């Protein structure tokens, strides 16, 4: 623009010439001048002016605030309680959207991760994402999705569209290996079993109506037919849909991802992949 | 004879772990505006002496700031050209809603405009219809 | 309080406060009535009923206490079946 | 007061010795170099504040850590007189509490 | 047969590019061969002087380590007794010999140790300045494009006439793709000069164009300068160091 034609006129930038913008830099005050000399702030002789003040907290000798206030348990056992992210509808139709989640192939915490979509921290005891039914009224998508967690009206508004939602449980070391995969194959161990849900979980988990991945297949079809009837729209049939096979998958319970099994080294240097040929080496994986 | 077996079909779903660093562009649509509410640059581009450009992400670059706790303002933020022929638009957009011509600054070095009070919704619209 | 600690070089939490408050996203601050356990026989009962109550701080209170704990005890906690979800933000505040 | 009855002798500079005429050389190694090298990799100093800084107290059992077994016995001992001093004034002394 | 170069990348509709006049150094008068594009977003961003600040003081300040020191009260040797008794001599009260009010006593508040200065820009910040560096130099008029860095002679006497020929700087930084095949004979006439310095594109800096007066490209080096700065525009947020492997970049 104009600007630029500025600079042709003036004289030429160079290290004597440099300036900051202004009111970056406050004044830093030093005590010599009368002003901020002499007694330099500090008041009259006494304990304050001479620099040993009680400590934060001491109220001059009477029981203090914080201690005379009964102990009770709000913040108990905090470190062992488990978090889930929220994921809403109206973030993921957002992402859709612009092309950063693929929905052609299933969505799980790796693809969602990949995108920027979510932002998980296992060392602060993340244990995965739940779908939020907030934006449920305007999604239009039809998207095969694995979450750890998922809600009643979450549910329905995924399978109205044609699409199949399942909940999946990820253990501490399995979830930092999902989140990054690629640091893992760089150390040269081989991948690791996935364990089962602790047993305060499992109820949860094998029960057909939270679509757990545990639960008895047979049973699906009778409770995804309740959610038609209860939130008024007519159940469709995907077994006719050309992509059946996609929306159809589903990895082991005891798999971290979808074309890999437990035990296999990558060695991504070369692009190759090893496995073991040991009987003792193979039960041990496979059970 | 080695206790491993090598094999190079599986690494096709490794290729598919592998994350990305530049941000994609959007994809085309049939039909706009797109079911969350997003909605393209309209071409040909506005023929104003400013133009806004967009965020890497692809949105309108209007943000709400607070600071003191109690001062409210929302700011336009990549304005290339005149400056000053924008701050005559939002002025006569937004003077009669308020009753009042409204309080602004403009920064020519950093090239944003600052509001006092939320205006964010109304300018977001009101920067769509223009087509930028 | 500990401002810089020989080990690490950091300031340090006041495990007291951390045993007798809950601390809301916002910035409020939560607590029991000293005396709610103690010779109910002699209390009446709309004495007991005040008693039982949670009660939050002033906010001189709410200054002291933010010294005294670190930023872990401040962040976002997204706990499944929370019964504290919705009283941790501000609704028609203005202020 | 007093004063120099003559002048000093003058001080010659040279601007374009090797030392001055490529000073900043490589400080964009990691963006224009794909990220291999930190631009911090490229310092020389004591091997305890190398791409760090603190104040006086983490100075002193920073270099603790990382040369204290390597240390003379006299220059230790000052060095641990020093943290508690240090530690002393830092956790009790001063205008704000 | 003109040299018309042409960006890689795609420039925005909005902008038109800008343009200058591609040199080679074979000759005395061989100032004109070609007409070349550059990308408007690398070298006609906004002249913001007080970004240049930034980055030229970050790179004078990050390295620094300052090795003054001077000891204290106790590092003092001797003062371990209390001089005389606090009644009846009629001097003032003393317990030390090594106090600071004595002579050869220990510092109250000197310099302590080696200390280090450093800290880290953001890395977005580090690049744009490079960028309006780059600008500044092309406004002024101090940016020369060259095709090549090949040179007939290896006298360095031929090269000092030829900056005078061309109403060149006093002092002039030359930039070339990569430091293993740098033409033979440019090493040669440059590494007697003092003010003529020859570096790889890799260790281009603000602080060195500031210092020099005209700034001379090869052509493949602009082509390597505008990859680098506008990927850092369009980028993601890094999930692990960018030296890791990713799916699309190097
Ligand atoms: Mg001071
Ligand atoms: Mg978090
Ligand atoms: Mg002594
Ligand atoms: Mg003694
Ligand atoms: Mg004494
Ligand atoms: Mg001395």
């Amino acid at each position: 623009g104009t600007s630029l034609d500025l600079l042709r006129s003036l004289p030429r930038v160079s290290l004597a010439n440099l300036k900051p913008s202004p009111n970056s830099r406050k004044r830093e005050r030093r005590p010599r001048d009368r002003r901020r000399g002499r007694k330099c702030g500090r008041g009259h002789k006494g304990e304050r002016q001479r620099g040993t003040r009680p400590r934060l907290g001491f109220e001059g000798g009477q029981t203090p605030f914080y201690i005379r206030i009964p102990k009770y348990g709000f913040n108990e056992g905090h470190s062992f309680r488990h978090q889930y992210q929220p994921l809403s509808l109206r973030r993921l139709q957002y992402l859709i959207d612009l092309g950063r989640v693929d929905p052609t192939q299933p969505i799980d915490l790796t693809q969602l991760v990949n995108g920027r979509g979510v932002t998980i921290q296992p060392l602060k005891r993340d244990y995965g994402v739940q779908l939020v039914e907030e934006g449920a009224d305007t999604f239009q998508a039809k998207i095969n999705i694995e979450v750890q967690l998922a809600s009643e009206l979450a549910i329905a508004a995924i399978e109205k569209n044609g699409g199949v939602v399942t909940t999946a449980f990820y253990d501490p070391r399995s979830l930092e290996i999902l989140c990054k995969p690629i640091p893992f194959f760089l150390r040269g161990q081989p991948i690791p079993k996935r364990m089962l849900p602790p047993e305060s979980l499992v109820p949860y988990y094998t029960d057909a109506k939270n679509r757990g991945y545990l639960a008895d297949p047979a049973k699906f079809p009778e409770a995804r037919l309740e959610l038609a009837m209860k939130f008024g729209y007519v159940l469709p049939d995907i077994t006719k849909d050309e992509l059946f096979r996609m929306l159809s998958a589903r990895k082991d319970p005891r798999q971290i991802f979808f074309g890999l099994a437990p035990g296999w080294v990558v060695n991504m240097a070369d692009k190759k992949i090893l496995k073991p040929t040991d009987e003792n080496l193979l039960k041990y994986y496979s059970s | 004879n080695p206790g491993f077996v090598e094999s190079v079909d599986e690494y096709q779903f490794v290729e598919r772990l592998l994350p990305p660093t530049k941000i994609p562009e959007p994809p085309k649509h049939k039909h706009y505006p797109t079911p969350s509410g997003w909605q393209p640059p309209r071409d040909p581009l506005p023929s104003l002496p400013y133009f806004v450009r967009r965020s890497r992400m692809h949105n309108i670059p209007v943000y709400k700031e607070i600071t003191h706790g109690n001062r409210q303002m929302t700011l336009i933020r990549k304005v290339e050209g005149d400056i000053w022929a924008l701050q005559k638009d939002v002025e006569e957009f937004l003077s009669p809603l308020l009753g009042k011509t409204p309080i602004t600054q403009v920064n020519e070095v950093t090239g944003t405009l600052r509001i006092k009070g939320y205006f964010d919704e109304q300018l977001k619209a009101w920067l769509l219809e223009k087509g930028f | 309080l500990t401002y810089c600690s020989t080990r690490k070089g950091k300031r340090k939490t006041v495990k007291s406060v951390v045993h007798r408050f809950l601390r809301l996203h916002s910035g409020l601050w939560l607590r029991r009535k000293a005396g709610y356990k103690k010779k109910l026989w002699k209390k009446s009962t709309a004495r007991k009923k005040r008693l039982r109550e949670f009660v939050f701080c002033s906010k001189t209170q709410s200054k002291l206490l933010d010294k005294m704990t670190t930023s872990f005890w401040k962040r976002r906690n997204w706990y499944a079946g929370d019964p504290y979800q919705m009283y941790h933000d501000r609704t028609n505040l203005r202020v | 007061a007093f004063v120099r009855l003559t002048l000093p002798p003058p001080k010659v500079v040279d601007r374009w010795n090797e030392k001055r005429a490529l000073f900043g050389v490589y400080d964009n190694i990691g963006i224009l170099g794909n990220f291999e090298k930190h631009p911090k990799e490229l310092i020389k100093g004591p091997v305890w504040l190398r791409g760090w800084r603190g104040n006086e107290l983490q100075r002193c059992v920073r270099k603790k850590k990382f040369v204290g077994n390597r240390m003379f016995i006299e220059d230790l001992h000052n060095l641990n007189k020093r943290i508690s001093y240090l530690y002393k004034h830092f956790n009790r002394h001063g205008k704000y509490r | 047969d003109p040299v018309l170069r042409k960006c890689e990348l795609r420039i925005p509709v909005h902008r038109r590019p800008v343009q200058a006049w591609v040199e080679s150094l074979r000759g005395f008068e061989q100032e004109r061969i070609g007409l070349a594009e550059l990308h408007p977003d690398v070298f006609a961003t906004a002249p913001r002087l007080d970004i240049v600040h930034q980055v030229a003081i970050w790179q004078r300040n990050f390295r620094r380590i300052s090795y003054a020191n001077t000891k204290t009260r106790a590092e003092v040797s001797g003062g371990g007794r209390k001089p005389w008794q606090q009644k009846g001599s009629g001097r003032a009260r003393h317990g030390s010999i090594r106090s600071p009010l004595w002579r050869g006593g220990g510092v109250a508040h000197g310099p302590r140790g080696p200390t280090s200065y450093y800290y880290m820009l953001p890395m977005k910040v580090r690049a744009l300045g490079l960028k309006v560096a780059l600008t500044v130099k092309l406004m002024q008029d101090d940016l020369h494009i060259v095709d090549s860095l090949e040179l007939p002679t290896a006298d360095p006497q031929y090269l000092t006439e030829l900056a005078q020929y061309r109403h060149w700087g006093s002092s002039v930084l030359l930039v070339d793709l990569t430091h293993e095949e740098m033409p033979k004979n440019v090493v040669a006439a440059t590494s007697g000069l003092n003010s003529f310095n020859l570096i790889p594109a890799v260790g281009l800096n603000v602080y060195s164009m500031l210092k020099h007066q005209t700034l001379v490209l090869t052509l493949p080096s602009v082509a390597f300068l505008e990859d680098k700065l506008l990927w850092q525009d369009s980028r993601y947020t890094p999930l692990y160091p960018f030296r890791l492997p990713y799916s699309d970049f190097p």
